[PDB]
This record gives C-alpha cells, structure tokens and sequence, in this order.
C-alpha cells in the first residue's frame, strides 16, 4: 500500500488526502490506531 | 495519576448515551436516556429504593419505575435528570471525574442555542473537565464516515438527517431531518399488534417492543408483490416469545413496522420517505456531485440496521436516479459507534485541541461565546 | 308482510346490547350483556329454568345465575353466547327474522379482524339478513355527533375513546382509547367500600354497585378543597337504601369512584386522564384544527353521564389550552341513544345502501372480502 | 330558518354541508326525520 | 367438616366440638394434589380409612374427608362460595402483575398461613400454576413451615429494626392529631 | 459467604441489597440476630 509511509511522510493534516485517497475512509482510523500510539 | 489526559468522548446515543475517550475503540458507556418512576410505594423496610436510578439499573426497575428521556425528540426536555445522567456516567460507568479529562460533544442540528449553552457551563461548573467541545453528532459520524465528499444518511439510535457532504463540504441547505425514530416505528407497531389482539402499552412494554423490532423485524425490499407473498407466506409466520414468557406471534409487522420510513403514510406523516429526502438534497446538489453522492450515498443509523436497508436506497434511488450514474449507499455495519468513533477520532485528532471549549473562554464570554467561531 | 326491509339498528352497547331500525327514534333493544350460571340446582320438579337466558331475564336470576360478558374488555372472548344473545334478541325482543332485515354493525376499533370476519358470516348464516353491514361504534357516535369537524370523547356504556374529527375527518393516528370503564369504576367502589366496611363481592352485588354509581355517585369539579370539603361535609354523608332493603351509607366515594379516569393512580393504571388524552390528542392535531375542537369538544358516553363531566372537561383544557382560544365541550345527555341514532341514520342513510355486507359478497370473498375497501 | 327548503334543496348529500352550516348537528336528525317519513 | 361428618352418622355441633374438629384439621386432615384419580383412590383406599380417638375418647373414624375438607379452598363449590380457588388467584394477580414479574412470582411464590400446612400444598400450587403457567417460566413457591411465626418473626424484625422507630405511634401524635392521625403519612 | 462481613459492611439500610443478594431474604433474620445482639 505505502499509504502506512505515505500517511506517516504525508503532509501533516492532508493525510486526509492521502488516506482517503488510497482508499482509506478511515483516515479516522488511521489516526486512531496512530492514536491509540498517539492517545 | 498518568500523563496530559485523554478527551471524554460522550455519545449519548439518541435513545442511549455513550462514550469511552479519545483514540478509545468501544464507547465504555452505553445505556438508556430514560428515567423511571415507580407508583405505589409498598411501605418497605430500609432503602436504596431510588426514585432515579435509571441509567442501566432502571430498566431491571422497569414497569413500577416509568421512562424519561431529557432529549425525547433529541430535544431536552429537562437537564438534571441528564446532569445525574452525566454523573451516573462520570461516576458509575465513567466513575471518572470530569474535571481533568477533556470532552468533544454529541449534537444533532436543529438545536436552539441555549441547550448547549447551558450544557456547557453546567458541564464545567459540575465538571471542571479540563475543557470540553461540542460537535454535531451528524458532523461525528461525517468524520466517522471518513468519505469526507457525499450525503450520509443517518437515522441512528433514535435520530435522521441526510448529510450531504463533500471532502468534508456539506450543504446544509440541502441538509434534512427525517422526525422518524425508532421509538416511532415502535409506535406504530404497538399500534397494530395490539389492537391486532394485543393489550401493549406500558414502558418497558414498549421495551420489548423496540427490542422485537431491532431483533427480528425488517423490511422486503418489495411491498405490493411482497404484501402478495405476505397474504399467505408461511415463514415469517412465526411468533416469538414474550418475555413474560408468552411467544408474541409475528407476521406481516416485523417488516411492515419500518418501511414506512418511506411512506409515512402508515406514520400519517405529511412527510416523504428517507430515499427521496436523500434524492431531493442530491439534486440540490450540484450538478455532478450527484455521482459523488452515489458512491457516497452513505447511511448512519443503527436502528435502521434491518434487511435490504440499501437494498431500497439504491433500488428507489434507481427508480429516480438517472441509470447513467452508479449509486452506491454506504452503511457499516457498526453505525452506532461510527459517530462514536469518528468523534473519539476528532477529539483524539492532537492536531485540533485549539478547538475544545476552556473554562475561561467560556468565562470571559460566558456560555454565548460558544456560538461564534466554535461550538 | 309490507315493503322492501328495515335494516336492523343492532347495537351492543358496550354494557348491554341495543337495538331498534333504520329510521327508528328508540332502540328497542336494551339489556346487559351477560350470562349466567347457577351452582346448586335444588333437584326441582319440572323445568324452565334454564342455564343461560341471560338476555334481560337473568337478573331475575341474579345471585344463582353468575355473570358472563363475552366482549368483556370490549373483546368477545365468546360468541355463541353472544350468538344466542343475538337470537334472544332476534326472536324475543327483536323476535324478528334476521334473513329479511339489514342491519349495520356496531363495533369499536382495536379488534383483531377475524372477530369481524366471524361475527359477520355467522350473521349471514345463523341469520341469512337480507345484508348486513359493521360500523364502528366510534364513528357511529360521530354521525351521531353530526359536528363533522372535532374530537369526540367516548367514554360510553362501558368503553373510552378520543375521536378527533373534522368535517368527517379524524386522525386515527390521534385516535386513542382509555381502557377505563364503567366496570372499571364498579370496581374501584367495590374495593372501597367493602375495606370501609362492606362485604361486597357478588356478581349482583356489582349490580347493586353499578346501580349506585349510575344514580349518585358523581364528581366534584374540584378534589383537594374538594378533600376538605369531604372532610366534614356531612350533606354528601347520606346512605343509600341497599337493594337487600339495607341502606347502604355514602359520602366521599360518590365522587372518588369515577374521578379517577383523570388520575389512574387510583386504578394504579399507568394511564393518563381524559382530559389530556384529549389534549395531547388536540396538540397532535393540526395547528388551528384546536379551536375546532374547542367548539366540538364533543363527550361521548352515558356512563359518563356524572356531574361536573364537562365542567372538569373545560377546566382542565383550560389549565391546558391557551386561553387565546375558546373551548366548548360537547355532550348530549342522551349519549348512549346517540351511537345509536347515528347508526340507525347511517344505515338509515338510503342513498348508501350500496356499502351493506351482501351475503354474496361475502360468499365470493368469504369474510376475509370484509376488509378492504369495506367494513 | 329555510334549512328546511334548503336541505329539501340542498345538493343531494351536501345536507351535509346545509344542515351543519345552519347549525344542524343533526343533519343526522334532518335525515332521520326525513327517514321516518322516506324509513 | 362439621357438616360432613355429623350428615355422614355424626352430631357435632358444640363449640369445643369444632375445637376437636378444627383439631383433627390441623392434625390429620390434608389434601392430596389429585381429586377424581384421587377420588376412585378414596373409593377402597383403606389406608385412609382411619378412625381417630374422639377426645371424649371415642375413636372417631375418618377417611375421604380428612383432605376434602381443605382441598375446596380450590373450589369453593363446596363451600358453594361463588369465589375461586386459591391458586388462580395467584395466577389472575400474577396476570395483573407487570410482563416479567411472573417469573419473579415463579421465584417469589411464597405461601403463607399455617393451617394451610398441609400435605401438598405447594404440591397442588406448582401443578395448577403449571397448568396454567407457561412452561417457558419456572415457577417455585416459597412456604416456610414456620408460617405462623413468621408474621410474627418479621414484625420482630421491623418493630426490633432500630433504624425504623420513628414510625412508632406516639402518644403525644396522637394528641394531637387525636387518633385520626394515624392514618395519613402514618399507620 | 462474605455476607456477615458485607453486611456489617454493607450500606447501612441496604443490607436489604446485600442480604437478598447473596440470598439472605432473612436478612429480616440477618438484623434479627444482630438485633437479639442490638434488641
């Protein structure tokens, strides 16, 4: 996928565009499994 | 007795109130926004009888205590009784104290400002959270829909609007509520079954009726040749027990219960069902977001969690939709905690504590600071 | 022996069943709707003394005899009793062939169909009415009424319905019951009187009870200075002679029977009064639609027939109603007649004969034709 | 009153809109008395 | 029983003579759960067929009565009582009770009254309930045999509950509300 | 049990939850006992 790299050396919000990009709706949850790290 | 804090991400569910936190998975809170009454008062040694416990215990209360909501049309009615909701929450499910833990807030539109101004300072005077933040419910499971372009449609817990939306754009022109909730659906279900040969009226009657409803009823897709199949087919003739132990027989209902969400006709009401209120705010769309929608037509509601829920949306949406475009409504399974969910994201979101509601903000411009630039 | 028929203004009021004609002025047909069962027999020469000619003679039996409703909540738990009730009526009191009659049907909603559907081929068949033809006692009232437009209280012979209305039109939506009856109140008497004092249990002592109900007890607009009033209020204090030749002594109850339709909290029921049955029933209805019942605030119901009905009526809608608009109760003292007054005009009414149950149609459409697009 | 001549010449079944607009609740009665004289 | 066996070759009427009968009552006479199996059982059945010591020191014989005497609580017919029998009374205030109290009555369904000690009792209780309840709900009923003392037994417990003597009628409430009040707020 | 130990413990009037909750419905014997200890 790389939208794990892309998201993690995406621009800081626009990983809105990437993970939503790549499919990821859950960008919310990509931040939130990030934030489960980062919570 | 650990680091920052984690933000209170309290959901209260439109029939039940819910929550866990920031970056949380499972709303650790989740319960009935109803409280009870009990009558007669048989003179009985001792106490902890309460009035008001209702919370989760009340319904194991149920039938001598009766049922309040606050909110009953996601209109709150009264606050106290969702003050010690709160506590109950904060303190017996939550048993958490507000004040050092932030919260982001669950709010449909269509709210006169007050209710959440008053909630808010009440929240940090009874609370003294470290600050809390409002968010529209619909917005929440916007974020928690994550297809930030498309309408989402949610009838939830108890609640309905279209949400158009669109990267995140959504036209609140085009925005709508749908009065119906599943309580109403419980309505006329009531309705039918008893003066079918029924005598159901009590709360936690109305208990096991919703409970029949999210358990077994459903809708066919179809009606007329459905209601053909209805006229003899066998299969769902089938009763189930009641929990007094009776076993409520069941036919044409545990479909003919819901679908008039579409017709409300059956409900009476003036108004049209939820696919075309999705249609018409489509078309107030622009031109082609239309497309959009249709790869975004996103349900929200976990009530409407029945059979074909999509299987009409599209099928209608078809019946309407110009065939040159695809459709494709958009529902999770896990709808009731998606708002949670995508709330416990936006709180959890680091990059947005600007955002949540501090004391002092509060202070300087008291609650009405909250309308301007924030809620 | 003369022209082509009358139909048959066949009427079961909910206590007792009531009859007279298309066109008729008096139901010639009054009488309880009960059956009767001795226990001993004394081994007694001859015969005539039957198990069940409860019609209007069993009183006479009264005490041997015991009690049996078969629409005993407004529901026919059985029907040959109430079929033979019809023959007693046909061929004693009607003493009238059914075959050569038509006659309209009296019937509250709530009833699970197949009531109907039996009670209607059974009258072809038992019966062979030129044609027959049901209408629900509520309606049957509101012709009865006549005021097309506004609500209609029905709390009649035995039963209780909101029958919001508007030139014809009603909501059932709005439309509601009370499960209360004049039995209901009975009771709650029995319960009194026999605790404060009285030993009174027996089918006829419910009798005796219901007669002291419908000559005198009553109600006081007011209850609390009302209550004090009752504390001392020695003209209420009088004894009434009881039917064994005892006179039975009475004060507060005269008035704290029947009271409660507005507070089942006497009943314990969790139900809610008439009054705001009424008005939550108004306030369902259309915005302006209020005023109209104001004006057509109709009551419906004998039983009903105490002091004050109205005078709470209004004083309550008042403490509801904004005084803005003007509300007027309506109720004939000949509540009872005027179901069927109504029903003999409906049936009556010649330029719809068209709607009568034909045997045929029946025949083709078994009973089950009954239901749509006809009752 | 004329309710009578008029409901005698009221629209056939519109007594209804005659009889209730001249106060007659009884459009019921208008008829039923009509009735025992067309019962 | 007085009518019975007195009719049946007996003349006992005396008030003590209800004390020997209310006595052979609470000693002897029982019930069993069937009747009209039962019935034919009482037909021959001689082990019932027992005569018991009249207390003038007659030996009073006994046999199908010393259970239909108690047995009618279920039907009154022999009392002629228009009433019903103890258990569907049960069963229509059960009915009355809300949905799922049931199964708390089916739990809670506590005798209570001694005489009642008889053979069976619950015996009858459960199978009529049963023959009425739905098998779905299980049913229990609750008697102690120490019913008598029970009321007795709580009474000590409320009176004796220390936390509760506010409620005592005191001499002076009274005073001044006379005895009337008693009755509001209070009993 | 724990019963005698909770229900020293228990909240005072609720000895009433404790008692019938761990079976006690003699709870009424429960404060009986305590009571021929407190009568």
């Amino acid at each position: 996928e790389d939208v794990w790299e892309i998201l993690r050396q995406a621009p800081p919000s626009e990983y809105e565009r990437i993970a939503f990009q790549y499919g990821v709706t859950d960008l919310r949850g990509m931040l939130k499994r990030l934030k489960g790290m980062r919570r | 007795d650990d680091e920052e804090t984690t933000a209170l991400v309290c959901d209260n569910g439109s029939g039940l109130v819910k929550a866990g936190f920031a970056g949380d998975d499972a709303p650790r809170a989740v319960f009935p926004s109803i409280v009870g009454r009990p009558r007669h008062q048989g003179v009985m040694v001792g106490m902890g009888q309460k009035d008001s416990y209702v919370g989760d215990e009340a319904q194991s209360k149920r039938g001598i205590l009766t049922l309040k909501y606050p909110i009953e049309h996601g209109i709150i009615t009264n606050w106290d009784d969702m003050e010690k909701i709160w506590h109950h929450t904060f303190y017996n499910e939550l048993r958490v104290a507000p004040e050092e833990h932030p919260t982001l807030l669950t709010e449909a539109p269509l709210n006169p400002k007050a209710n959440r101004e008053k909630m808010t300072q009440i929240m940090f005077e009874t609370f003294n959270v470290p600050a809390m933040y409002v968010a529209i419910q619909a917005v929440l499971s916007l974020y928690a829909s994550g297809r930030t372009t498309g309408i989402v449609l949610d009838s939830g817990d108890g609640v309905t609007h279209n949400v158009p939306i669109y990267e995140g754009y959504a036209l609140p022109h085009a925005i709508m509520r749908l009065d119906l909730a599943g309580r109403d659906l419980t309505d006329y279900l009531m309705k039918i079954l008893t003066e079918r040969g029924y005598s159901f009226v009590t709360t936690a009657e109305r208990e096991i009726v919703r409970d029949i409803k999210e358990k077994l009823c459903y809708v066919a897709l179809d009606f007329e040749n459905e209601m053909a199949t209805a006229a003899s087919s066998s299969s769902l003739e089938k009763s189930y027990e009641l929990p007094d132990g009776q076993v409520i027989t069941i036919g044409n209902e545990r479909f003919r219960c819901p679908e008039t969400l579409f017709q409300p006709s059956f409900i009476g009401m003036e108004s049209a069902g939820i696919h075309e209120t999705t249609y018409n705010s489509i078309m107030k769309c622009d031109i082609d977001i239309r497309k959009d929608l249709y790869a975004n037509n996103v349900l929200s509601g976990g009530t409407t969690m029945y059979p074909g829920i999509a299987d009409r949306m599209q099928k209608e949406i078809t019946a309407l939709a110009p065939s040159t475009m695809k459709i494709k409504i958009i529902a999770p399974p896990e709808r009731k905690y998606s708002v949670w969910i995508g709330g416990s994201i936006l709180a959890s979101l680091s990059t947005f504590q600007q955002m949540w509601i501090s004391k002092q903000e509060y202070d300087e411009a008291g609650p009405s600071i909250v309308h301007r630039k924030c809620f």
